[PDB]
């Protein structure tokens, strides 16, 4: 749909859409930019991720409201509307996963880009898992786990323990273990080890990098406080 | 449990 | 688009959409309900109004962000994107105005319903006026003024001075005078007279009606404080 | 200047 707009114009409009809090537009501009076929810079990857996290975040919040109403009620309206929101959410997750598969991941050779995209892949399978039931749920859960694990393996070999993408990946994989995989001990162990190894590497950082790393470390600590 | 908010560039 | 869904199901889903903060869905359900052709109850009119006020409120906020960026900058991208948001906003206002004209207003015989719909008509022409330029602007401004004035005339004949719709109509017409019609003295005089006449009628109200009326009176006072 | 917020039923 964005085929006639220049790549640079799509990027500029995605930044404007963010300022205007128009996240659906932002995601559509960034989808258009990905479909130009060129790799994304660090800032462009962040725009893609921010756009879709906002879109799916609002869908997830709505799905949770409707699922709670439906569970309390247990006419067809609540289930029908929860199903409509669920299908829309699944469609957005499938769209992001399709961008990652065609062809962002395969072209990502540097650790920073490949880890970022595999973390995204884990996240969007995790959002699919949140609404999945039964056996479909098992394969979706394993797809999230596999993406996160590959990202973890690369991150531990190629990035310092304070790298913000490495830290956010570990945070989100710990949430996966706690909330999706029914592995709270694995969640706690990953969050603790990640926090401690980052603490021991803070001395190497500038003041600005210190601020970025400690912000995510606080999120790990916030979860550990809630889980223990 | 909180994941990365990730909603502001 | 909602032709195959029962009226009562559209109403139920509009309430669910409000709870889920899915205001575009809410507006689409309420448009479907209006198009069933039956008059709306008090609660249904409020659902219609809440849905569209939220949709257009987000569009207006985005348009203001983009218009400010465009004015500071004075490539084509900012203007193009402001124009896109503007066209979408105009389309929503035209949709609401079309529901009011086909056929909510003509079927509204009681003062409460007719004033409510004419207030809506003034509001959506006011939102069109906010983005209009030049001579188109003049006719749009007069359409807002005419709708508000008819609503005012009915409200003063048929409703007590504390009626919340009468109060909200006067509030919004005062904003029209201040922000659109370049008539700040008319805005201040209308807000003051409305406040004072409501104050003198509070003694007639129950505790719950008192709470409803005084809440809007505080909005009138807040504007008077800003304008004087 | 504030109009009716009008965004909650
Ligand atoms: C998944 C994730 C991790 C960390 C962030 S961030 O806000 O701290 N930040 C890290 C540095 C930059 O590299 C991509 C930009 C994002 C965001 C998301
Ligand atoms: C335009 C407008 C005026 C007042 C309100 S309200 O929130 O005070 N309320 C008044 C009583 C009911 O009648 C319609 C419901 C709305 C809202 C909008
Ligand atoms: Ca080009
Ligand atoms: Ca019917």
């Amino acid at each position: 749909a964005m085929g006639s707009m220049e790549r640079a114009s799509l990027i500029q409009k995605a930044k404007l859409a963010e300022q205007a809090e128009r996240y659906e537009d932002m995601a559509a501009f960034m989808k258009g930019a990905v479909e130009k076929g060129e790799e994304l810079s660090c800032e462009e990857r962040n725009l893609l991720s921010v756009a879709y996290k906002n879109v799916v975040g609002g869908q997830r919040a709505a799905w949770r409201v409707l699922s709670s109403i439906e569970q309390k009620s247990n006419g067809p309206e609540v289930r029908e509307y929860r199903e409509k929101v669920e299908t829309e959410l699944q469609g957005v997750c499938d769209t992001v996963l399709g961008l990652l598969d065609s062809h962002l991941i395969k072209e990502a050779g540097d650790a920073e880009s490949r880890v970022f995209y595999l973390k995204m892949k884990g996240d969007y399978y995790r959002y699919l898992a949140e609404v999945a039931t039964g056996d479909d749920k098992k394969r979706i859960i394993d797809s999230a786990r596999s993406a996160y694990q590959e990202a973890m393996d690369i991150s531990k070999k190629e990035m310092p323990p304070t790298n913000p993408i490495r830290l956010g990946l570990a945070l989100n994989f710990s949430v996966f273990h706690y909330e999706i995989a029914n592995s709270p001990e694995e969640a706690i162990s990953l969050a603790k080890t990640t926090f401690d190894e980052a603490m021991a590497d803070l001395h190497t950082l500038s003041e600005d990098s210190y601020k970025d790393s400690t912000l995510i470390m606080q999120l790990l600590r916030d979860n550990l406080t809630l889980w223990t | 449990a909180g994941s990365i908010p990730g909603r502001r560039s």
